[PDB]
């Protein structure tokens, strides 16, 4: 019981030197997302190729600290005609996460179920005339070539609150069927969950769809009968603190802190 | 209420 980790690593810290716009897409969506206690490297979520990134959490775990943080991390990376954000964020806790240059040009900070579906609606209207022709190769779709512009961040806090205030259409149904294609569209999804909701959001079209296809899940703290597995390691945790379960494996991490607003 | 529909998603920058 030796402890590795720092209890509080900054985001300047864990990514002092980022490459900036310049860089080619792979070396910008190369996303700096915790400290590895195996050997005090940088984990990263690889954002080119894997496009999405989920947060389950106790209360005050930095569910919303560590999506600020990570954030800032793609901005430093991208230019606005590389990647744009829109929020979802009712308790108003993300409103000065992204610069002003970064936010979608309309439709960007959504605080309630009716701007939400209303800005949501008209996000999947736009990124549905990305969706590949069907006669391009695996070459031609990986090049990304026939659409050009920015990237999307919908960046997506309490995810159980939005759900609990859904009056309607349930949240995001206007993109689950573009969620197969996200990543040749330039979707990606960040999103948090509170943990005694987190298990059964893997199940639902919209967490559950990024989950069950791979996406690199962050457990902060949380109780091990909020998410009953085997495999991965879910107990209490001091904030930040996580085990990462991606398709490459399995490993405790100390994930960025940055000052609130 | 046509251009209506769309006044959002063709303000977005895309
Ligand atoms: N990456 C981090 N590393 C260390 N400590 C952190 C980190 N992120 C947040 N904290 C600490 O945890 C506290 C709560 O963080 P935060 O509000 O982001 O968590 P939360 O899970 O979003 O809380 P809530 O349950 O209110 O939504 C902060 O005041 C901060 O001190
Ligand atoms: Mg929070």
């Amino acid at each position: 019981p030796v402890r590795v980790l720092p209890e509080r690593i900054h985001l300047h810290e864990l990514d002092p030197n980022p490459p900036g716009p310049e860089s080619d897409y792979r070396t910008r969506w190369e996303i700096p997302i915790g400290l590895r206690e195996t050997d005090l490297t940088p984990a990263h979520c690889h954002m080119h190729t894997n496009p999405h990134l989920l947060i389950f959490g106790a209360a005050k775990s930095g569910k919303t600290t560590i999506a600020h943080a990570i954030a800032r991390a793609i901005c430093a990376r991208n230019s606005p005609q590389q990647v744009r954000f829109m929020l979802a964020d009712y308790r108003s806790g993300l409103l000065d996460a992204v610069p002003d240059t970064h936010l979608l040009g309309a439709g960007a900070i959504n605080r309630n179920s009716a701007s939400l579906d209303e800005a949501v609606q008209a996000l999947a209207v736009n990124l549905k005339k990305r969706l590949p022709p069907t006669d391009l190769t695996t070459a031609q779709l990986r090049s990304r070539s026939w659409w050009s512009g920015f990237d999307v961040v919908l960046l997506v806090d309490d995810w159980h609150m939005i759900v609990g205030a859904a009056g309607g259409m349930p949240p995001m149904a206007p993109l689950a069927p573009l969620l197969p294609a996200a990543a040749d569209i330039g979707l990606h999804i960040i999103v948090t969950c509170q943990m005694s909701q987190a298990y059964k959001a893997t199940m639902d079209k919209f967490v559950g769809a990024a989950f069950g296809s791979g996406a690199p899940t962050m457990f902060l703290s949380g109780e091990k009968q909020e998410f009953p597995s085997s495999e991965f390691k879910v107990k209490r945790r001091p904030p930040g603190q996580a085990f990462l379960v991606s398709p490459d494996g399995k490993e405790v991490i100390q994930a960025p802190y940055i000052e609130p607003p | 209420d046509e251009e209506q529909q769309q006044a959002l998603s063709s303000q977005m920058g895309f």
